């Protein structure tokens, strides 16, 4: 029911909306995307036809405001903007809908894929990871580094994922060196869950957001974050049963959605082999182990 | 990164460094039980922690009591090694703390890094060098203090005796590695070469005999020949 209108499409571009994508031609009569499901975050993403280095996009929630896209010929990109005049915005969307210049968000009724990928992802959590507090939407692109990548440049244009480091004083209690290094339960349960995330929902939200940034933008730091958050759980002997059952469902949908042709660059052979076959939780991820063995037996 | 043949003079520069060898920490005799099963009996071990510049050997004796009621002892031995090295560093005045600790086995890297997180300026390094420090327990006086220990104990030795009065650290380390390689390849033969002449003794405060410069050259020759003799006997060459 919500709509993201476009002023125009002056440059040939592949447009993504969540897990869907379509090609728009230079100056093609295209005025945006309609029938976007209320109740979920969304991502609208771009890859220019003349330059695939330009891979970028915007996380938004249509409940938070009226958003549109307009090409900036100076900065050379499709920009998200907020329209504060509700009546004007409603008038514009009505004209473009009447003239059928919009594509429809192509959701299959049976289809829970996007819910399954975004169940724990909240727009207010995204805005803490991606800091630009004058906008209600968050810009991400393929080259953005993480706070962790920037400790091993520009702080303003970075992904503020929670730093996970297995060989850090945060991860290891004095006098518990071997225990804490070989069993990450302390680091998962006391430091991260009780200490930083407050609950498993916030932890899963960041994990899911990292995956999606890895997949949709080929963001390398995001892929590192997604794997560190899986490995921290799989390397913990003591994990609530409900968290393991949920993690299995989360990973299942992520592996199901991943394009086959990106499996080699988006999946870390060492982490997945350790998680499924050597870790404390090697027998706890039934759905994920089955889809990984049937879809990516070469990686394993 | 990794200590190799290309960066070997670095051992003898004025940056304090220690080698740590964990080979002799967890030691067992394997035997048959009454029911014809197999069981282990632990015997006393040692951490071999050596300053290659000074010859200072911090020999921490590992008494069999530290294994009582513990599981996965080969894994625990690496962490106990890292614990005791960490404890040793913390015991030294700041100006005596090493800048680098080189482990002889790559399995010691994560245990030692984790125990030394408090010391971010101490580099924990592997080595490509195949060092024969396992043969420490072939030095009679080191073997004796380990096997007699009834409790955890640190014993301090100079593994170079008084050699540094007459030779450089580079030469002393070369002599030590040749003696230990020989003791590792054929202990009986190596020991005969060192001890066959009763007129050359071991001073009470030394590990090795009191060889003159000329006599060290003969000894060094006999050791290189033993290592080739045994390499021939081994490969049928
Ligand atoms: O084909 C049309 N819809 C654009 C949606 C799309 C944008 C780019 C590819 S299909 C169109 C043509 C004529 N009258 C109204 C609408």
């Amino acid at each position: 029911m919500n709509t993201v209108p476009f002023t125009s499409a002056p440059i040939e571009v592949t447009i993504g909306i969540d897990q869907y994508s379509f090609n728009v031609k230079e100056n093609q009569p295209f005025h945006g995307i309609k029938d976007i499901p209320i109740g979920h975050v969304h991502v609208i993403h771009f890859q220019h036809a003349d330059n695939s280095s330009m891979r970028y996009g915007y996380w938004f929630d249509c409940r938070m405001g009226n958003f549109y896209i307009q090409y900036d010929p100076k900065d050379g990109l499709y920009k998200m903007m907020e329209e504060r005049d509700g009546a004007k915005f409603e008038n514009i969307v009505h004209n473009f809908k009447e003239r059928q210049m919009m594509v429809s968000y192509p959701k299959i009724d049976e289809d829970d894929t996007w819910y399954n990928l975004t169940e724990f992802v909240q727009m207010d959590k995204i805005r803490k990871i991606v800091r630009k507090d004058e906008n209600q939407f968050s810009y991400v692109d393929s080259s953005m580094t993480t706070v962790q990548e920037n400790e091993l440049s520009d702080p303003a244009h970075s992904l503020n994922y929670t730093v996970i480091n297995f060989k850090s004083r945060e991860a290891i209690r004095p006098g518990h060196e071997m225990e804490d290094f070989l069993d990450k339960s302390y680091y998962l349960n006391t430091v991260m869950l009780q200490g930083i995330f407050k609950n498993s929902s916030n932890y899963f939200g960041e994990l899911q957001f990292a995956f999606l940034n890895a997949m949709f933008f080929g963001n390398y730091g995001s892929s590192l974050q997604w794997h560190a958050m899986i490995e921290l759980i799989c390397s913990s002997a003591t994990v609530p049963k409900h968290m393991l059952d949920k993690l299995d469902e989360i990973l299942y949908y992520q592996i199901k959605t991943l394009p086959e042709q990106y499996s080699d660059i988006l999946l870390n052979e060492r982490v997945w082999n350790i998680c499924l076959y050597s870790s404390f939780q090697k027998n706890s991820l039934h759905n994920t182990e089955k889809i990984m063995e049937n879809k990516y037996p070469e990686l394993l | 990164g990794a200590m190799n043949s290309s960066n070997y003079a670095e051992l003898f520069n004025n940056d304090i460094k220690l080698f740590v060898d964990d080979t002799n920490v967890y030691r067992v005799t394997v035997h048959k039980t009454f029911e014809g099963n197999v069981a282990t009996k632990a015997i006393n071990g040692c951490i071999f922690t050596l300053n290659p510049k000074t010859g200072h050997l911090f020999l921490k004796i590992i008494h069999t009591s530290v294994w009582a009621g513990q599981k996965r002892l080969s894994q625990l031995a690496k962490w106990k090694t890292a614990e005791e090295v960490s404890a040793l560093v913390r015991s030294l005045p700041k100006e005596e703390q090493p800048k680098q600790i080189i482990v002889t086995r790559k399995a010691m890297l994560d245990p030692l890094e984790v125990h030394m997180l408090d010391f971010p300026n101490i580099a924990i390094r592997p080595t490509e060098l195949r060092l024969p420090f396992s043969a420490a327990m072939s030095i009679d006086k080191l073997s004796d203090v380990v096997m007699k220990a009834t409790e955890p104990q640190m014993v301090l030795f100079n593994i170079y005796d008084d050699w540094l009065d007459r030779i450089s650290s580079y030469t002393a380390f070369s002599r030590l590695t040749l003696l230990l390689r020989a003791l590792k390849t054929n202990e009986e033969s190596a020991k005969m070469i060192l001890l066959s002449d009763p007129t050359i003794t071991i001073k009470s405060y030394h590990l090795w005999p009191s060889f003159t410069d000329e006599q060290w050259i003969t000894i060094e020759s006999q050791m290189r020949d033993l290592i080739l003799t045994e390499y021939g006997r081994k490969y049928n060459v």
